[PDB]
This record gives C-alpha cells, structure tokens and sequence, in this order.
C-alpha cells in the first residue's frame, strides 16, 4: 500500500479514443511523458505546458506549475540491486535490467513510475520485451547528471 | 605480362592488409562477443567499427 | 544441493549421431557452447543460431532468443576463495584452481556451469587434469570484463 499515496500524487492519465492511451507523472519539477504516447494530458494545468522533445530518450518533459511541485514525487537516482514496487506488482532488477512477471504490465500502461523502498520514483518505464515468463521493461531512468534510456530487444512499445 | 603480374601483385597485397586487419578486429573484439555480461568500451568500439 | 533447479533450464543437451557429446548453458544474455563438444543442440531455437566462436577460449557463444532469457542463469564475477557446486559433485576453489574429486569427472560432460553459493553462474567446466585423488578443472573463468581460459597441465578433456 505504501506507494499508493505517491502513486496518486504523482500520475496523471494520457488518454484518445475514448481510452487511456498512457499515463504522466510529475517527477520532482518535471512533469515526464514518453513521446510515443498519444493523446491529451487530463489535467489543463499540464495540458497548456510546452514540453522539451527527445526522439532518442523517448521521453517529454515540461517545468511545471508553481503549485503543482506541492504534489509533485520525490525521485532518486540510486539503483541498489533488488526489487522495486509498481503499480501491478513488484519489478525485479536483476543484474541492472528491470523486469516483471509476463502479463503484468499492459498494451498501452507506459509512463508509469518505478518506486524504491522508500517510495522515491527511481524510473519510468516504456514499452517492455516479450521476454517468455519475464518480461523486460524499456526503461528511462537518470544519473546525477543526465537521463538515459535501457531497452532491451524485442520490445514491443506497450 | 609485367602489367598483369604487378597488378596481381597490388590486389595480393591489398587482400593481404585487409585480412591482417580482418584478424586484428576479430582478435581484439571475439573476447568482448564471447564474456556473458561485457560489452566494449565505446571508444574501441568506434575505433573497431563494432556492430552495436 | 538446489542449483539442479537452475542447471535443469540453463543447460541444453548437445547431441551428435544419436548420442550426446555435452552441453550448453545459457548464461546472462549469452549461450555458452565449448569448441571441442561436436554436435547440435537438441533445441532448433539455438541450432539456429551464429555462434562466434575462438580457438583461444575453446568457447562458442550466440545471443540467446528473445524469449529464452527468461530462464537464462545469472552470472557473477566474484571469485571469492571458498565453496562451489557442480553436478556431479562439490567443486573447491583455491587461488584460481578449481578442484575436484578424481572420477566425479566424466568423458563429455563439459559445458556444465559452476554455481557459486547464492546459484550463480561462477563459469563453465571443460575438463580436468590427473591431479590424484582432486583432479583440477580446465573450466573457462570470466572476469569483469573478458573471459580468461584457465588450463592446468595435464588436461583431458573429458
């Protein structure tokens, strides 16, 4: 239960068609989205922003609202190797790789953020590799200094 | 003759530096195929013109 | 003791003319195949693949499918001086020799890895040498970065 009040400060939904097509999170002042998912931000406070690109990273970013860094989640850089909490279950990072029980994560049911065990957002995750049993997330996650992006091949952009 | 010998001499040669240099790469980079969890140092790696 | 849990899926058989002549292991995102062990594996997924092999190591090595990660063993390159596990056996490692009761090695039978005592990976045996009664192993150690063949004198290859 924990994280599920960072959970809620932070998320906000991605959604077209008539349904959620991804979800965006604020992420210390940054509100974060992949680029590949569709849509419009459910929140006009964040819908109104113009965002940094990276076709590489995958990844948009905006500062955002004054008001909004009261909610906005606390994040880390660390990775001590281990097991890490999220919304459908508990992502093992096994030899630096994040990874998940198949089925667990969705079509769609990227953007959400990787939480430590002290509830800090550590990553953000894209689409994942059909990898058998354990699935393998496609990953952003930051250092010090600068974003970076792990994707293992055969993902498929969920 | 003369012509056909030494050109077959220059492409003989040329064959000759490209397999030394064929070997060097595969030498120097087959180690870093071969470790489980290696990957080379992306400066050799640009240098080797590796595959990643 | 439980290692056989995790050397019944990261070892498959390798098979000539109706019979096997040893083994693979899949280890991290690698399938690791001595040279000298002739043959094909008994699964189509990793008969099908290049394996990019070295005289200098005796090693064959392929990326593993997509799917066959998922039960891929983990890796480590800690060596500490203590106990290992093995098949047929109990390994001792001392100063870089790993050793072995005589006889617990068998003709074919290489390609099997040794488990460390948390079930990794620690290497790949490929023979070993008439040391009495505790017979050393020719098993291809790895380090951080490179493998590193380790061969005593007096190797078979069994």
């Amino acid at each position: 239960r924990m994280c599920m009040k960072i959970e809620n400060d932070c998320i906000f939904e991605v959604k077209l068609d008539g349904k959620v097509t991804g979800y965006a999170c604020l992420v210390g002042d940054k509100v974060m989205k992949p680029a590949h998912v569709k849509g419009t931000i459910d929140n006009p406070d964040l819908a109104k922003l113009t965002y940094k690109k990276s076709s590489k990273y995958d990844l948009e970013c905006a500062q955002i609202p004054v008001h909004m860094k009261s909610d906005a989640s606390k994040y880390t850089h660390e990775k001590p190797e281990g097991h890490y909490n999220w919304h459908h279950g508990a992502v093992q990072y096994s030899g630096g790789r994040f990874t998940i029980p198949t089925g667990a994560g969705k079509p769609g049911d990227s953007g959400r953020p990787i939480f430590d065990n002290k509830g800090r957002v550590v990553a953000i995750v894209l689409g994942g590799a059909n990898e058998g049993a354990r699935t393998a997330l496609s990953v952003v996650t930051w250092t010090k200094d600068m974003v970076t992006r792990v994707t293992p091949e055969g993902t498929e952009e969920w | 003759a003369a012509v056909s010998g030494a050109s077959l001499m220059a492409l003989l040669t040329l064959a000759a530096t490209c397999c030394m240099l064929a070997t060097a790469r595969r030498k120097c980079l087959t180690p870093y195929a071969l470790t489980p969890g290696a990957v080379v140092p992306l400066t050799l790696g640009l240098l080797c013109c590796a595959p990643r």
